[PDB]
C-alpha cells in the first residue's frame, strides 16, 4: 500500500509554524469583531450588588480613569445608555445601566451583554435575599465574561492595612460564584481602574450559547412608520451581534412578544422578506394533517373488566336469562332456583398550609387512594388501566381520548430533535444575510396599539433577539428541572409557573416526572416536585432549538424583586412520544392467613368490585407479588395467593394508570 | 406437577436468565453461575441473581455446590414454562387450568388461547422427579413424535384431534366435545356408526398403521347438533400403534376389530352381518 | 455554602484540641488508660 | 483542557455492569477526541 513516515527537523519545524500560523490568523478573524474605529459594539453592564451603591460612580471612576471629562458631564444630564469610544486603547463599548428596581430587567440587561460588571461594598455585606440571587440567577441563565469591581473602599478606615482586609474577604466572597476570577479589582487606585478599563477594552468576551447562536441587536434609536392605520412598521437602528438575522425568520422582542420582519437595510444593501415567510401562528395548520391516523379509539363503556386485557384473564360473556318467578314475596336465591334453561391572605395561607400537608402525606403515602363503601369502585376508576410492569407493557402516544386537548393534533411533531436542532442552526448559519458586526435597520411589522408600552432606547435597553425555524410554533416539551437553593417550599404539578428560556417567558402547569429512561418511553406522574433531585417538567409550549436554560419562577408582588424564584434548569427536548401516567394505588390490610391463602380485607366492598380486578396484580411493600382468588362474604373480602409468607403488618396494594395531558401555555408579559 | 399460575410472576428477564440456563444446560450438564452471568447477555449480578432467585423459590432451578462446583439444574417447570413461554410468544395459548386425562407419559389440561376458543394440553412425563439428559430429551422426542403423527392424521382425512402445536414435550390440540364408549349409552344409527368404526381400521390399515389398541375409551364421540344428532368418530392412539411391517401386526388388527365387534355386541346389542376384515385384505390395501 | 461577606475579621458537642494537645489525648486513649476488649485492643466499637 | 462533544452512556458489563456515565471529550491542543470518566456523579447535572 503506502510506505512509512520518518519526519525530519524540517517537516517537524513546518508543520508547527503552519498550524501555529493557521491559529494566528483564525484568532484575528474572530478578534476582527472589535476593531474599535468603526465596526465594534462592546456591551458593558454595570450591576450593582449592594442597595446603597450608585453605578454612575462606577462609570464615572472608568471614564475619569480614561481622563476624559467631557464624555462623563455630557452623561449625567439625561441617559442611562451610553456609546463610548476610548481612544487610548481605541475601542467602541456601549454602557448598560439597568433599573435596580426591576429585578427582571437586571436579567434583560446583562442577558445581552459581552461583560458584566459586579459592584460591591465595602460596607454594607450583599444581601442573601436579592443581590445573591442576583448573581445566581445571572449565572444561570447565562454569562459572558465577569468581572469583579469595588467603589466603597474609601469609605472604611484611611490605612490600608484595613482596607486590604476588606478587599480580600470580598475577593473569597467572589470566588465562591465565579470561581474564574480571584481578584476583586479597587477602582479607588488608579492602577486597578487603568487595568480593569484595559481589559475591557481588549480582552475578547467569551460566548454564551443560546444567544449566539439566533443572533441579537441592541436598538440605540427606534422610530415609528405608519402604513395601515392599525398597524405600521418598527424600525430599529443597531448592531448586529451573534449568527445575525434573516428577513424570513421571526423576531421575539421582550415583553411584546413574537413578530415578524417586513424589510432589514444594512448601513456598515436591501433585503425583504418574500413569499419564504415564517407565519404569526403557533398551532401550525399543517400539524392537523401530519396527526391523521387516530390508532386507539377505545371503548371503556364496552368493558365488563379491567383494561388490561394484554396480560389478563379472557372476555367473560355473562349472558343474562332473567325471568320472573310469581311468588309473592321471595329471595333472589328461590328466583335463581326456579326459571333454569339449558340448551386573598387566608386563601392563600389555608390553600398553602393544604399543599404541604397533602405534599408531606404524598411522601409518608405515594399515590394511594381511599375508597368509601358507597363509592362504586369500578365505576370511580372505570377509565383506569392496570399494567403489570409499567415501562414493559404498550402505551400508546396517539391514543384518542374525550381528557386529550383539542389542539393535541395540531402540534410540531418533529421527530428527533439533537438532529432537527443542528441541522436547523446549520441552515440559519448558511442562509443569513445579515452577518455579526453590521449596522441594520430593522422594519418590523407591528400592532399600533403596543406603541404606548414602547420606552426610550436610551433610558430603558431595547434589544431585538432572533427566532429560528418553528420556534413560534408549539410543541410538547421537556424541560429539566432542578429546586433553587433554600426552597423548601411545595410545588405542584398544574400550578401556573412562569418559565423564562431564551429570553421568552411563558406561564406554564407543567407535569412533573421523573427523566429514568423507559423502552416504552412511560414515565410515573409526581403530583410534587421531589425536594432532592433532578425532575423532569413537561407541557404544551413553543419549541427552542439551542436548549436554553430554563429558569422556573411564580412572580410575588411582596419581595423587593416581584418574584419568587422556584426552579431552574434546561430545555431538555421537544418530544411528544413521552407519556406519563398518572398511578394509583389501592390499599389493603391482610387479614388472615393460611400455609398458602391469604384473607385481605378493606380494599373493596362488594364482591363484584372484585370480580372487575381479578387480573391486576398485588404487590407488597415489603417487595412481594401476588394475584387475588375469590370474594369471600358480601362485603368486599378477598382470597389471594402470594409469592412469600406475608404478615398483618404487610399492606397488598393495587396500581392502576391512567394517562396525564401537557397543558396549553401561554406567554407572560410585565 | 404442574403449577402453571406461577407463571405470570415471571418478568422479561425471569424468563430471559431462564432461556439462558436452557442454552447452557443443553451445551453442558450441570451450568455454573458464572456460565449463566455470560451467556445471560445481561447487564450485572443485579438482574441474573434476581432472576436465579425469583426462579429457584418457585422451583423453576435446583442449585447443585458439589466440592466448589457450583452450578445450577432445570427442574420439569422450568422446561414447561419455556415451552408455554414459546407459546405465549407464538401466540397459541393464553390461559390453562382443568386436569381430564391423567395418562402415564402424558398429561392432559384444558387451556384457552387469544380468542376464547376451547383446546386441550398434551404435556409428556417420561419418568414422574430423578431428571437426566433422557428423561427431558425422550419427552421432547415423545411429543415431537405424537405431534407429526397426529398432523399426518388430520391432513389425510382420519377424524383425530387436528393438532395446533408442538411446543417441545407439550402438545396443544383441539378440544372435542365427545364422549367415550364408557359414557355413551345408546345410538340412532348403531350400524352406521359400525361402518363408520370398521371403514377406519380398514383405511389406517391402508395408510400403514394398526393401532394396536382400539378399545372403548380410546374411541371419542363429538356430537355437532341436538335436534339432528350428527356424530363424530375420534381416536387417540399414537405411541402404541403398530406398522403394517410388523412381525405382530395381524393378531393387533384383529384384536381391534374383535374389540369393535365385541362392545358393539354388549353395549347396543348390535353385531355385524357382513364378516369381518381380517389382515390380509388390509395388507394388499396397502 | 456561602459565608456573607462578613469575614471581615479585623476591626454544637464540645471540639476536639488540635496539634500536640490531640496527640496527649491519644497517649492516654490508648496507654495510660488501656480498654482491653475481648482480649484485644479495639478501636471503634458500638454496642458489644 | 477538553470540551465536551458528547455525553455518553457506555455500559461496561462484566463481572459489574457500570451504567457507564463518561465523556467523549475533544482536546484543545491536539484536536483529539479521547473518553473521559467524570467521577463522584450520580446525574451529571453539572457537566453538559
Amino acid at each position: 500500500g503506502k510506505p512509512d513516515k520518518q519526519v525530519s527537523k524540517l517537516q517537524r519545524k513546518n508543520k508547527a509554524k503552519q498550524l501555529r500560523a493557521q491559529r494566528i490568523l483564525d484568532s484575528i478573524e474572530n478578534r476582527k469583531l472589535f476593531e474599535g474605529k468603526n465596526g465594534a459594539a462592546k456591551i458593558i453592564t454595570i450591576v450593582p450588588l449592594v442597595n446603597d451603591l450608585d453605578p454612575l460612580d462606577i462609570l464615572y471612576k472608568l471614564l475619569k480613569c480614561a481622563d476624559d471629562e467631557g464624555i462623563m458631564v455630557q452623561e449625567v444630564d439625561s441617559k442611562r445608555i451610553f456609546n463610548v469610544h476610548i481612544k487610548k486603547f481605541k475601542s467602541n463599548l456601549k454602557i448598560i445601566i439597568p433599573d435596580m428596581t426591576n429585578f427582571l430587567n437586571i436579567l434583560d440587561c446583562a442577558k445581552v451583554a459581552d461583560f458584566v460588571v459586579f459592584g460591591l461594598s465595602g460596607v454594607q455585606e450583599v444581601d442573601e435575599e436579592f443581590g445573591e440571587q442576583i448573581i445566581r440567577a445571572l449565572e444561570l441563565q447565562g454569562i459572558a465574561s465577569y468581572i469583579g469591581v469595588i467603589s466603597n473602599l474609601s469609605a472604611v478606615h484611611e490605612k490600608e492595612k484595613f482596607q486590604l482586609d476588606v478587599k480580600q474577604s470580598l475577593e473569597s466572597y467572589f470566588k465562591h460564584f465565579f470561581p474564574s476570577e480571584e481578584r476583586v479589582y479597587n477602582l479607588e487606585k488608579n492602577s486597578d481602574a487603568l487595568n480593569v478599563l484595559r481589559t475591557l477594552c481588549q480582552r475578547l468576551p467569551r460566548s454564551i450559547n443560546w444567544r449566539d447562536n439566533r443572533g441579537y441587536v441592541v436598538a440605540d434609536f427606534v422610530d415609528f412608520v405608519e402604513t395601515s392605520p392599525d398597524s405600521g412598521d418598527l424600525v430599529i437602528e443597531g448592531t448586529v451581534r451573534g449568527i445575525g438575522f434573516n428577513a424570513n425568520r421571526l423576531v421575539h422582542i421582550p415583553d411584546f412578544g413574537d413578530f415578524q420582519l417586513n424589510k432589514i437595510e444594512k448601513i456598515s444593501t436591501v433585503f425583504e422578506s418574500n413569499m419564504n415567510r415564517d407565519t404569526l401562528d403557533e398551532y401550525a395548520p399543517e400539524g392537523t394533517e401530519d396527526w391523521s391516523d387516530y390508532d386507539e379509539d377505545f371503548e371503556y363503556d364496552g368493558l365488563t373488566t379491567a383494561r388490561y386485557d394484554d396480560h389478563g384473564f379472557l372476555p367473560g360473556r355473562e349472558q343474562t336469562s332473567k325471568k320472573a318467578a310469581v311468588p309473592k314475596g321471595t329471595s333472589d336465591y328461590q328466583a335463581k332456583w326456579y326459571l333454569d334453561d339449558v340448551i386573598s391572605p387566608e386563601e392563600e395561607e389555608r390553600q398553602l398550609r393544604e399543599f404541604r400537608d397533602m405534599e408531606k402525606e404524598d411522601r409518608e403515602f405515594p399515590d394511594e387512594i381511599e375508597l368509601e363503601p358507597s363509592e362504586s369502585a369500578i365505576e370511580r376508576l372505570k377509565r383506569y388501566r392496570g399494567l403489570k410492569n409499567l415501562y414493559n407493557c404498550d402505551w400508546q402516544v396517539d391514543e384518542k381520548d374525550p381528557s386529550s386537548p383539542a389542539e393535541w393534533k395540531r402540534l410540531l411533531r418533529i421527530g428527533n430533535y439533537k438532529n432537527t436542532k443542528n441541522r436547523i442552526i446549520k441552515e440559519t448559519k448558511n442562509e443569513a444575510q445579515a452577518i455579526a458586526g453590521d449596522r441594520i435597520r430593522m422594519f418590523i411589522r407591528f400592532p399600533k396599539f403596543l406603541l404606548e408600552k414602547i420606552q426610550d432606547p436610551k433610558q430603558l435597553l431595547f434589544a431585538v433577539y432572533g427566532l429560528l425555524l418553528h420556534e413560534h410554533k408549539n410543541a410538547v416539551v421537556n424541560f429539566s428541572l432542578q429546586r433553587w437553593e433554600q426552597y423548601d417550599k411545595p410545588v405542584p404539578s398544574q400550578e401556573p409557573i412562569v418559565v423564562q428560556y431564551g429570553v421568552r417567558r411563558y406561564t406554564i402547569q407543567p407535569l412533573f416526572s421523573q427523566g429514568s429512561n423507559s423502552p416504552n418511553n412511560v414515565h410515573k406522574y409526581e403530583r410534587f416536585l421531589h425536594p432532592d433531585t433532578v425532575s423532569v417538567a413537561t407541557c404544551i409550549a413553543p419549541v427552542d432549538f439551542t436548549q436554553s436554560p430554563a429558569i422556573f419562577f411564580k412572580p410575588s408582588p411582596t419581595d423587593a424583586k416581584n418574584i419568587e424564584l422556584i426552579g431552574h434548569g434546561t430545555f431538555l427536548n421537544a418530544d411528544h412520544s413521552r407519556i406519563l401516567a398518572k398511578r394509583a394505588i389501592l390499599t389493603g390490610h391482610p387479614f388472615r392467613f393460611h400455609k398458602t391463602v391469604v384473607t385481605v380485607r378493606y380494599m373493596f366492598f362488594r364482591p363484584e368490585d372484585v370480580e372487575w380486578f381479578k387480573s391486576i396484580p398485588l404487590f407488597t411493600k415489603s417487595g412481594r407479588s401476588g394475584f387475588i382468588k375469590e370474594s369471600l362474604g358480601t362485603h368486599g373480602y378477598f382470597k389471594a395467593t402470594f409469592d412469600g409468607k406475608l404478615s398483618a403488618q404487610d399492606v397488598v396494594a393495587m396500581s392502576l394508570y391512567k394517562r396525564m395531558w401537557p397543558m396549553p401555555s401561554l406567554p407572560w408579559n410585565g | 406437577k404442574l403449577d402453571t399460575s406461577h407463571m405470570r410472576y415471571l418478568t422479561t428477564d425471569d424468563f430471559r436468565v431462564l432461556q439462558a440456563v436452557e442454552q447452557g444446560s443443553r451445551s453442558h450438564e450441570v451450568v455454573p453461575t458464572p456460565l449463566i452471568h455470560q451467556i445471560s447477555g445481561m447487564r450485572s449480578q443485579s438482574g441474573t441473581n434476581r432472576a436465579i432467585s425469583d426462579l429457584a423459590k418457585l422451583s423453576l432451578i435446583s442449585k447443585m455446590r458439589n466440592v466448589k462446583y457450583d452450578g445450577y439444574r432445570l427442574t420439569y417447570n422450568g422446561i414447561d414454562y419455556l415451552a408455554l413461554k414459546t407459546m405465549l410468544n407464538r401466540d397459541t395459548v393464553y390461559s390453562v387450568g382443568n386436569t381430564i386425562g391423567v395418562g402415564k407419559e402424558s398429561d392432559i389440561y384444558k387451556v384457552s388461547d387469544k380468542n376464547g376458543n376451547p383446546r386441550v394440553m398434551k404435556i409428556h412425563r417420561l419418568g414422574r422427579s430423578n431428571q437426566g439428559a433422557n428423561w427431558m430429551h425422550l419427552s421432547r422426542l415423545a411429543a415431537n413424535k405424537e405431534y407429526q403423527f397426529m398432523s399426518m392424521l388430520y391432513s389425510k382425512g382420519f377424524k383425530v384431534p387436528e393438532p395446533f402445536d408442538n411446543s417441545r414435550h407439550i402438545v396443544v390440540m383441539e378440544l372435542i366435545e365427545g364422549y367415550p364408549m364408557r359414557r355413551l349409552r345408546k345410538h340412532k344409527n348403531i350400524p352406521k356408526l359400525y361402518s363408520d368404526l370398521m371403514c377406519f381400521i380398514v383405511d389406517l390399515a391402508n395408510s400403514g398403521l394398526i393401532h394396536c389398541d382400539f378399545n372403548e375409551f380410546n374411541i371419542m364421540i363429538k356430537d355437532k347438533l341436538e335436534d339432528e344428532n350428527d356424530c363424530g368418530f375420534v381416536v387417540i392412539d399414537f405411541p402404541q400403534c403398530i406398522s403394517i411391517q410388523h412381525q405382530d401386526a395381524d393378531y393387533y388388527f384383529q384384536r381391534d376389530v374383535d374389540c369393535i365387534r365385541r362392545f358393539f355386541k354388549k353395549k347396543l346389542k348390535y353385531e355385524p352381518k357382513p364378516d369381518s376384515s381380517m389382515l390380509d385384505t388390509e395388507g394388499f390395501g396397502d | 455554602m456561602a459565608k456573607v461577606h462578613g469575614s471581615l475579621a479585623r476591626a454544637e458537642k464540645p471540639k476536639k484540641p488540635k496539634g500536640r494537645a490531640y496527640k496527649r489525648l491519644l497517649y492516654t486513649r490508648r496507654f495510660v488508660n488501656v480498654t482491653l476488649v475481648n482480649g484485644k485492643r479495639r478501636m471503634n466499637p458500638g454496642p458489644s | 483542557k477538553g470540551i465536551v462533544l458528547e455525553k455518553l452512556g457506555i455500559e461496561s458489563k462484566q463481572p459489574n455492569s457500570a451504567i457507564r456515565k463518561c465523556v467523549r471529550v475533544q482536546l484543545i491542543k491536539n484536536g483529539k477526541k479521547v473518553t473521559a470518566f467524570v467521577p463522584n456523579d450520580g446525574c451529571l447535572n453539572f457537566v453538559d
